[PDB]
């Protein structure tokens, strides 16, 4: 395996936090440019800004992470997920893993209080 | 009414009838995941345009000037007795003028596609 | 050009976290004047380049901080 | 009017059966080459297998995928079908027994085999995929490239007759066949015949290409039965071409002495007996030839496209130029040119 | 001697050097003799004649529902719970077939019955996760479950392919004449 | 900018051997970059070995590399024998030499004939599978089932041969010597089979080591190495044979050395039919494999041992081993970490075809698209190996 | 003790065939070419004789 | 960088174990599902796993 | 007609695929029954899931099944193809193709003997005897 795959990056670990911040910045740009490609590629039902707000929300999940080393593994996993999504190796059934709640309302009787959780003993 | 033209009218009606018995007798019942081209159980994006080799196009561009000779040799082969000893030499010269253009083609290796699988010709000179 | 900067501001208007769409001055900083985030800057710069059809490299994308620099940048095409 | 419609009915029904049992006979002999029986679960000894395939195949539905032109997808089976079937006129089953006797039957036989390329190439664009289109390119380029040397072998044979009529060739052939002077021509016409149908000595599309089932992969029902019929009609049709211009058409031996023993006078039993002998000789030529096609299918691997084009244009065709030069020169050296 | 280091008695063998490939001029064949084989396709015709010889010989096919192929008594198919002479269920619920089964197909509940004898209340095999290793037959000390050589029991539902105690006792009923033939020839070798 | 059109040889493809997704980026017909995907068959067999005892872990090995069962059985049994510090008897060594070679004959038979089909020859497919049926009858006699046999166990062998098999393996060998000359006729000196396989798949001898290639692919390329001569095991020292090793790294010398390992394997079968001794077939003691059913129904000690080797299992001393043998695919080994408990703490197979498919895009650059398929047939991808 | 097992014969089996049995069959290639030229040239004899005979027939008609 | 054949192995040791190999072109998953969250051959990961598949 | 010609797609992927190539072998022939592997689902009547089904292939198995023309059946060969099998408690496996494709005949056996696969084929052909496509339209 002399030559590598198209959107590959040799995995490299940064000792400063600001270089990691620059790389996650560039990576958000790379996801965000490729969202029309994903909407065309996986033949989804909805609009491009829902993919874009999914991308924003998945970075909103990991904002207050302190440890640089954990930020590094998190960056490498995110770039691998990008490389799978952009090359069309993932399929539409695993692309729509990312959207479990949009596709259908699961049903009536959502338990919120203690009583509705109790009547079905958490189901 | 010869029996030559019953045939050329009659093959199609057989073919139209077999196509019609398929359209009438089989069910239709399609949907979206049934539709779509086949490549090995995986969908993919098709690229809008792809590149090709010059020999691929060159086979069928080059095909026609050899085909036009083979149909030019067809008037001679019917009149070969009349032009005894004379049209023979003219057809020789015609074929020889063709053969030297053909040996141009085979000397240039126009239809051959090379391989870029070079075995690393250059040896290991150090320092 | 005059119409193009209006197009930049018309893109930049259609977002959230801006409680004053009349606060889009030609020297508006994204972080300072508009209260945008670390992600919102490269959200809006990609939304700007989407409007035209051009593509921008990384050294010309990391540097854009104000709408002044976007209108200075606009003539790459 | 009643007599020409019953003759074309009987020739149709004799040829359309004989292209069905060809495929049965193919599975049979390919099985026994590989030391296994063929089909024997469909008729008393496996016969009317092709009718089981055909009646089921007409009951499968026709799917027309979303990238396709649906008309072109269904019209290429019709034109490939008729073009593989229109060429059955001009063959004689005896002296002047054709379905239309015309003065130039080779030019017709050579113009219909030119019309058969389209249903390959055109079928590549229906359901336009870039992995399908390029496979149709490779198939069409091979198909025309061996049609060239096919046409050339014809014109080398018509150098000896100087008549485009076909029963004129076979009557000319009574003194000697054309295979026995021109033995290398039989070998290279056989391999060009194997190429022109894209048989699996010389195949790349059905097996090796990026489609698993050739250019016709995405089909079902009537568009598959028409291609399937057209390939084996092409088998027995180029077999017929070999049967008349290179082997004896309907000629086996002299059979004058056997007649002067048996018969006394011209009567309908005599014309019937002579027709049986003539078409029996033609049929045994054609059956040995379809057995040769199935026999060369069994023993061999296939070709790269580079091997294939290097085969046709660089090896066989210069040899063919030498043949163009040597044969009218041999008719020249001795005082023998053929008369119209 | 003493060898260097990076050096054993695994030297190159006597003759590991190749000979230089022969040029065209140092060949015993003539150009005419070689090219007759070239244009007359010699070895192609030899390989053609091989399969022509194979056309004229005896095929191997047997006709399956009328003629069956080979059987050794060791062969394994569907499952059967045997019975003693004079009819007793043989399964003393020792759970050894359950403990060894590499794909966890066996499930058993066991209770002491009215006689005070130890028997299975529930015996069960999932045939969709059975792998036919025969450990369940090797493990049983009473030799209560065996593998009958029946492979012809293909079904149309999954529910039918789950074998309780009753289906397996009916199999060990049905195949007992046959399992006699199998264990008369296997039981010394076990 | 050389823009490359991308394809897959996806799963539903006859020449992809079922499970192989193969992203190929081509420019015209040359391949400029290849990328095999794998995992479509992967089942986590190695996570499952850790929750089963060694005797229960025994079928996980002939499930993978499903063309050559007894060799996969043999590598795990030899690794556990090395950990257990036990010595298998003499007859049990000669019997796993022999069934390790009709497994080799069956492997090369399936491999050469499936390659010849992938290129286009149809008849060796059926002649070879006939000889495979003649050998699956012997597996059906020896074990119970034909295709998956748990015969080679960590103690030794499952059970004794049937009563009259040794006079039968001779009667097969006498005709197989001619049945394989005949398959050799229409491939070895076919000009089509030659031209389709001459400079395809060329591996230089220094690149064959960095890629981790072994068996017929390392011996295609000049280097004389095979485990059953270099580091011998299971009574291959006592049995005399030779080894074929190619000179050019092509697919044709990988072909010619397969054709001669049939010959050498038939030589093994004859020399082991003649020299078979008597004696025990399992290991001596009943603390690692079971007593006979004659004895355990009479013996209190042996009933205790029988009832414990199946509920609990035997225990292995704590340690780690990598045991490598030569499958017909190449060098196959297993790295097992033994807790000291009766379940392995960790197992790992080294699939031989894993390193071969991993070395695909080093070789298959610059070749045409038909020549990306005859190179699959030489690296012998059965895919029980590659993913698991 | 070991009774009832399968053992080899006391004299051993006969040796099997494991060498390549590929004997060179056919005539010399010069024999096939000489036969080819003979078959061809006799065919050209009959063919050109028939062409000249057909020319005399055309003269008569 | 030393060995051309190592990287697939390294990458296999990625997906089952999550061990990193710094300086590796084409490090990503192999022989698991594409959207698979988790590293299987690891003592906290259960046998049957977290998810299952059906056709809705 | 649906019986005497009988065309499966050669989906077989693992252990049970070689056992299918023994149904192509000269001892148990399938040509003598009318069986041939048209290796494209656009032309195969039926499918054979012969081998395991992991979670990475379940959409691929369905997309191959989606394509075949409407008179279509499927037989499930092996024990890994009905109910998971040997790999039932594994993270990356589908517990049988019953979840993905609607299956008509189950052929059990972990290498289900070529005898038994052929018997499953005869059972499917018996199911084709009583399909009653034209009696159904009379509303029996
Ligand atoms: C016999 C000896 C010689 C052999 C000849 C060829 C063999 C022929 C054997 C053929 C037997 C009939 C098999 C055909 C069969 O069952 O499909 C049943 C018909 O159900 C009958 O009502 C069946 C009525 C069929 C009418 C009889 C035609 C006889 C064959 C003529 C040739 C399908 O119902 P269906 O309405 O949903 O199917 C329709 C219809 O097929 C399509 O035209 C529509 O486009 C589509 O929407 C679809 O809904
Ligand atoms: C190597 O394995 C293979 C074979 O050997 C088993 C093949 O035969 C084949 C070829 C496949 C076949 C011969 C099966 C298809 C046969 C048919 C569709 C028969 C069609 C029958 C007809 C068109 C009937 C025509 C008759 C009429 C119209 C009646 C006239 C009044 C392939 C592709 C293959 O891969
Ligand atoms: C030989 C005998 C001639 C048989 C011809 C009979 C044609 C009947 C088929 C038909 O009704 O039309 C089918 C055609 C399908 O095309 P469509 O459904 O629009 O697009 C699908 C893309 N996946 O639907 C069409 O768009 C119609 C195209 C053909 C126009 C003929 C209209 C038929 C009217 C039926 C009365
Ligand atoms: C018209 C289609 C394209 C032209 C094909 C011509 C084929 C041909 O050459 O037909 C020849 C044949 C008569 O030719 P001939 O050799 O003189 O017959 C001697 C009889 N002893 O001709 C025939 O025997 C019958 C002619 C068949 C074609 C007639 C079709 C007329 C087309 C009218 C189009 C209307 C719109
Ligand atoms: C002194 C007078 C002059 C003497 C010479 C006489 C000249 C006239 C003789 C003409 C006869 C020509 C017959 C065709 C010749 C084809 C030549 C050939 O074999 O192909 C060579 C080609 C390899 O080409 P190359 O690159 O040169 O190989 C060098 C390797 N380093 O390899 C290939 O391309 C592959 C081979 C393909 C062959 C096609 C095989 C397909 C079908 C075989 C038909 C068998 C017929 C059986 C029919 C029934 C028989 C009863
Ligand atoms: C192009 C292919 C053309 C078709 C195949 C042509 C086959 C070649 C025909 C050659 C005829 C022939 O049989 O050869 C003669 C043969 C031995 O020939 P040879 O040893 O070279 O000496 C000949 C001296 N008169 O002489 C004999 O074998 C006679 C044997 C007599 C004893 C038989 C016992
Ligand atoms: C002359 C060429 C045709 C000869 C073939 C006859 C075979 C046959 O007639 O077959 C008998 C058929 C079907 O028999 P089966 O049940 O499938 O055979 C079972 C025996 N096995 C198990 C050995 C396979 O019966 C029929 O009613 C057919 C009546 C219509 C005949 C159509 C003829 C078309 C021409
Ligand atoms: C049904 C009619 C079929 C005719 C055959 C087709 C055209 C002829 C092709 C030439 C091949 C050939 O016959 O060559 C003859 C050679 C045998 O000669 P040799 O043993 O090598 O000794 C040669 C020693 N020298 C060189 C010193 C003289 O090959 C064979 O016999 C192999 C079997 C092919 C059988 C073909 C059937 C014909 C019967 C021949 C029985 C001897
Ligand atoms: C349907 C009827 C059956 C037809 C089947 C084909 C018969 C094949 C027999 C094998 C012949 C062979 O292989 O001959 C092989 C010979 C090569 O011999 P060598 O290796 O150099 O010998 C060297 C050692 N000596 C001399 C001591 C013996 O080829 C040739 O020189 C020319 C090949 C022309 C073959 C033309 C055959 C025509 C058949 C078409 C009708
Ligand atoms: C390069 C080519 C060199 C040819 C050298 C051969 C000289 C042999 C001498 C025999 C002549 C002879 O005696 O045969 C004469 C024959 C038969 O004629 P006729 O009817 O009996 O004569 C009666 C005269 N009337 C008609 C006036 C009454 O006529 C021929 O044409 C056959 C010539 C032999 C064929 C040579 C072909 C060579 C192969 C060419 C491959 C392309
Ligand atoms: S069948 Fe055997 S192992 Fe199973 S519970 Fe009964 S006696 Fe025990
Ligand atoms: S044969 Fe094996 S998997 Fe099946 S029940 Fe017996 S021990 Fe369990
Ligand atoms: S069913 Fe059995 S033989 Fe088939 S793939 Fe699964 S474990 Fe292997």
């Amino acid at each position: 395996a002399i030559i590598a795959t198209a959107f590959a990056e040799t995995v490299k670990f940064s000792g400063s936090k600001q270089e990691l911040q620059k790389r996650t910045l560039a990576l958000y740009r790379q996801f965000l440019r490729g969202a029309p490609t994903f909407a065309d590629l996986y033949e989804v039902q909805f609009s491009i800004p829902t993919i874009r707000t999914k991308i924003r929300q998945e970075f909103e999940r990991h904002r207050f992470v302190d440890d640089l080393s954990i930020q590094n593994v998190l960056y490498a996993k995110g770039h691998m997920e990008y490389q799978e999504c952009i090359n069309f190796w993932k399929q539409q059934a695993q692309f729509l893993k990312y959207f479990p709640e949009e596709d259908d309302i699961q049903g009536r009787h959502q338990p919120s209080n203690f009583v509705d959780k109790f009547l079905k003993n958490r189901a | 009414m010869n029996t030559f033209i019953i045939f050329i009218i009659l093959i199609p009606i057989v073919g139209f009838a077999l196509l019609a018995v398929n359209i009438l007798l089989a069910v239709y019942k399609p949907y979206n995941e049934k539709l779509g081209a086949f490549e090995c159980g995986l969908t993919s994006f098709n690229q809008t345009r792809l590149a090709f080799n010059a020999a691929f196009i060159l086979v069928a561009i080059l095909f026609l000037p050899f085909d036009l000779e083979i149909s030019t040799l067809l008037p001679y082969v019917m009149s070969i007795y009349l032009v005894s000893n004379y049209g023979f030499t003219i057809v020789l010269l015609f074929l020889l003028i063709l053969i030297i253009g053909f040996v141009y083609e085979i000397n240039t290796n126009a239809l051959k596609i090379n391989k870029h699988n070079k075995p690393n010709t250059d040896s290991l000179i150090y320092k | 050009r005059p119409d193009a900067e209006k197009r930049i501001a018309a893109v930049l208007e259609s977002f959230d976290k801006i409680s004053n769409p009349a606060a889009i001055t030609p020297t508006a900083s994204f972080a300072k004047d508009l209260n945008l985030d670390s992600l919102d800057t490269v959200e809006v710069v990609v939304a700007i380049e989407e409007e035209f059809g051009i593509e921008i490299p990384d050294k010309e994308a990391d540097e854009i901080k104000s709408v002044n620099q976007a209108v200075e940048y606009i003539l790459a095409q | 009017m009643i007599i020409n419609i019953v003759e074309i009915l009987i020739f149709l029904v004799c040829v359309l059966f004989s292209v069905a049992y060809l495929t049965v006979a193919e599975r049979k002999t390919l099985a026994y080459m590989q030391r296994r029986l063929g089909p024997n679960f469909v008729g008393y000894y496996g016969l009317l297998q092709a009718f089981a395939d055909a009646v089921k195949l007409l009951l499968k539905e026709i799917v027309l995928p979303k990238e396709s032109n649906y008309i072109i997808l269904v019209i290429s089976p019709l034109i490939t079908l008729i073009t593989a079937l229109i060429g059955w006129v001009v063959i004689p089953l005896g002296p002047g027994i054709t379905l239309g006797e015309l003065n130039l039957g080779i030019l017709f036989s050579l113009a219909i085999g030119s019309l058969g390329v389209f249903g390959s190439l055109l079928s590549g664009w229906s359901s336009n995929s870039k992995y399908s289109l390029l496979g149709s390119i490779r198939s069409t380029a091979q198909l025309i490239s061996y049609e060239l040397i096919l046409t050339s072998i014809f014109i080398i044979i018509i150098m000896f007759v100087s008549s485009l009529n076909i029963t004129t060739i076979i009557e000319t052939q009574r003194v000697v066949w054309y295979c026995i002077p021109l033995l290398p021509l039989l070998l290279i016409f056989f391999i060009a015949s194997v190429a022109e149908t894209a048989r699996p000595p010389f195949d790349l599309t059905e097996s090796e290409s990026e489609l698993v089932a050739g250019y016709f992969t995405e089909y079902s029902g009537s568009p598959f039965v028409f291609f399937f019929l057209a390939e084996y009609s092409n088998i027995i049709l180029i077999s017929a071409f070999n049967g008349y211009l290179l082997l004896g058409g309907y000629l086996s031996f002299n059979y004058s002495y056997l007649f002067n023993i048996l018969f006394n006078d011209y009567s309908y039993v005599s014309f019937l007996f002579e027709g049986l002998i003539n078409s029996s000789a033609y049929a045994i030529k054609l059956v040995f030839l379809m057995f040769s096609f199935i026999w060369v299918r069994a023993a061999f691997p296939r070709f790269t496209y580079d091997n294939l084009i290097n085969f046709c244009w660089i090896i066989l065709l210069p040899l063919l130029f030498g043949i163009f030069l040597i044969i009218p020169s041999t008719l020249y050296i001795f005082d023998s040119f053929p008369t119209l | 001697n003493i060898y260097a280091g990076g050096s054993a008695a695994a030297a190159p063998p006597a003759g590991f050097r190749i000979h230089r490939p022969a040029t065209w001029e140092e060949s015993e064949e003539g150009a005419l003799s070689k090219a007759t084989k070239y244009f007359l396709l010699a070895e192609m015709f030899r390989g053609l004649y091989v399969v022509l010889e194979q056309f004229f010989r005896a095929p191997y096919t047997i006709y399956y529902p009328f003629e069956k192929g080979p059987v050794s008594p060791r062969f394994r198919g569907e499952h059967a719970l045997r019975r003693y002479p004079s009819g007793e269920e043989r399964c003393i619920a020792c759970k050894l077939c359950e403990a060894i089964c590499p794909a966890l197909a066996i499930t058993i509940d066991a209770e002491e019955r009215i006689d005070g004898s130890r028997r299975t209340t529930k015996y069960d095999i999932d045939m969709t996760k059975c792998i036919y290793c025969g450990y369940c037959q090797e493990s049983c000390p009473v030799d209560a479950i065996v593998e009958t050589p029946n492979v012809e029991y293909a079904t149309e539902t999954r529910e039918e392919l789950l074998y309780n105690k009753e289906k397996l006792l009916a199999n060990g009923d049905k195949w007992e004449l046959e399992l006699q033939y199998a264990l008369d020839a296997d039981a010394p070798y076990r | 900018r050389i823009r490359a059109f991308t394809i897959n040889f996806g799963p539903q493809h006859p020449a992809a051997h079922g499970v192989l997704r193969l992203i190929l980026e081509l420019s015209g017909e040359e391949i400029i970059r290849s990328d095999p995907h794998v995992g479509l068959l992967h089942r986590g067999t190695e996570k499952l070995i850790e929750y089963k005892t060694y005797m229960q872990a025994l079928p996980y090995f002939d499930r993978l590399d499903y063309v050559s069962m007894m060799t996969n059985e043999q590598v795990f049994s030899l690794a556990v024998e090395k950990l257990l510090n036990v010595e298998v008897p003499l007859r049990g060594k000669y019997i796993r030499t022999m069934f390790g070679e009709i497994t080799r004959v069956l492997n090369h038979l399936m491999s050469v004939c499936s390659h010849a089909m992938d290129v286009g020859a149809l008849t060796p497919f059926l002649w070879g599978f006939e000889e495979r049926e003649k050998l699956m009858e012997f597996y059906e006699r020896v074990s119970g089932a034909r295709l998956h046999a748990a015969y080679v166990r960590p103690g030794g062998v499952s059970q004794d041969l049937p009563a009259g098999l040794l006079d039968d393996i001779y009667m097969w060998a006498t005709q197989f010597g001619d049945r394989l000359d005949e398959i050799e006729e229409l491939l070895t000196d076919n000009r089509i089979w030659k031209l389709r396989t001459v400079n395809i798949g060329t591996v230089t001898a220094q690149d064959a080591l960095n890629l981790g290639l072994s068996g017929p692919m390392l011996r295609g390329s000049g280097i004389p190495f095979d485990i059953r001569k270099n580091a011998p095991y299971d009574a291959y020292d006592k049995v005399d044979f030779d080894v074929p090793v190619g000179m050019n790294g092509d697919c044709y010398d990988r072909y010619l050395i397969r054709m001669a390992e049939f010959r050498q394997s038939l030589r093994i079968i004859e020399q082991c039919c003649n020299d078979m001794p008597a004696g025990a077939v399992k290991v001596e003691d009943f603390k690692i494999n079971s007593p006979p059913r004659n004895l355990m129904k009479e013996d209190m000690e042996a009933l205790i041992h029988h009832f414990l080797l199946y509920t609990k299992g035997y225990s292995v001393p704590p340690g780690e081993t990598y045991t490598a043998i030569e499958a017909p695919k190449g060098e196959m080994g297993v790295y097992v970490v033994s807790d000291g408990s009766e379940r392995p703490y960790k197992c790992k197979i080294r699939a031989p075809g894993f390193a071969h498919l991993g070395a695909f895009d080093h070789i298959a650059r610059g070749h045409f698209l038909p020549d990306a398929v005859a190179i699959i047939g030489t690296m012998d991808l059965v895919f029980g190996e590659v993913d698991r | 003790p070991s009774v009832g097992q399968d053992l080899p014969p006391v004299g051993g089996y006969e040796p099997v065939q494991w060498r390549r049995n590929l004997p060179a069959r056919g005539f010399r290639p010069l024999v096939y070419l000489a036969a080819l030229c003979g078959i061809c040239g006799y065919g050209f004899y009959r063919a050109l004789g028939g062409i000249q005979e057909r020319r005399e027939l055309k003269r008569e008609k | 960088c030393l060995y051309e054949g190592a990287n697939w192995f390294e990458r296999e040791a990625y997906d089952m174990y999550g061990v990193f190999f710094e300086g590796h072109p084409d490090l990503r998953r192999i022989m698991t599902d594409y959207g698979f969250e988790g590293h299987p051959l690891r003592k906290d990961f259960p046998l049957t796993g977290y998810t299952e598949v059906r056709w809705d | 007609a649906r019986q005497g010609s009988f065309w499966p797609v050669t989906f077989g992927l693992a252990c049970c695929a070689v056992e299918m190539m023994h149904v192509s072998a000269p001892r148990y022939d399938q040509d003598r029954l009318g069986i041939i592997f048209r290796a494209s689902p656009r032309q195969s009547d039926i499918m054979i899931v012969a081998g395991t089904l992991t979670n990475k292939m379940a959409p691929v198995l369905r997309q191959v099944y989606d394509q075949m023309p409407e008179p279509r059946w499927v037989i499930s060969m092996g024990s890994c193809a009905n109910g998971g099998g040997y790999y039932h408690f594994s993270y990356s496996v589908v517990r049988g193709c019953d979840r993905i494709v609607p299956v008509d005949v189950y052929v059990p056996g972990c290498p289900p003997t070529s005898e038994a696969l052929m018997y499953g084929v005869f059972q499917l052909q018996r199911k084709m005897r009583n399909t009653k496509i034209t009696r159904m339209w009379y509303r029996k």
